[PDB]
């Protein structure tokens, strides 16, 4: 997904 | 898997309002717990913002929990979104328990694996299984 939280970029 | 959805929420739940001092799945609810204790502790500014989002009052309905999940969830599911919706189930229990509303707490749980049994088991299913958390997570 796009990265809106901080966590998204570990994914 | 609604029934182990729904101990998978319990056993966290349980495991969290402990932490605030308030062989089948076994797997899942240890790395479970693991990933949520992470991510409190990396993401405190960003979950504060998460958490402010929503207070569960005795008048409030699962649509409003909905609605605040749904952005969570708005343009797809990985599994830091997943970590994300159980430490904000934990926040909200937490929160309940703190402010005296302790019968919150199964109103609570039930939200979260309707929630998980709808709209997330379907990603979960395509996206490697608990498994698959499990082996990134645990």
């Amino acid at each position: 997904c796009p990265a809106r939280y901080g966590w998204d970029y570990e994914c | 898997t609604g029934y182990d959805n729904r101990e998978i929420v319990m056993k966290y739940i349980h495991y969290k309002l402990s932490q605030r001092g308030y062989t089948e799945s076994e797997v899942v609810h240890l790395t479970l717990r693991q990933a949520g204790d992470d991510f409190e502790r990396r993401y405190r500014r960003d979950f504060a913002e998460m958490s402010s989002q929503l207070h569960l009052t005795p008048f409030t309905a699962r649509g409003r929990f909905a609605t605040v999940v749904e952005e969570l969830f708005r343009d797809g599911v990985n599994w830091g979104r997943i970590v994300a919706f159980f430490e904000f189930g934990g926040v909200m229990c937490v929160e309940s328990v703190n402010r005296e509303m302790s019968p919150l707490v199964d109103n609570i749980a039930l939200w979260m694996t309707e929630y998980l049994n709808r709209h997330l088991h379907t990603w979960i299913q395509d996206n490697g299984g608990w498994d698959v958390f499990v082996e990134l997570y645990g």
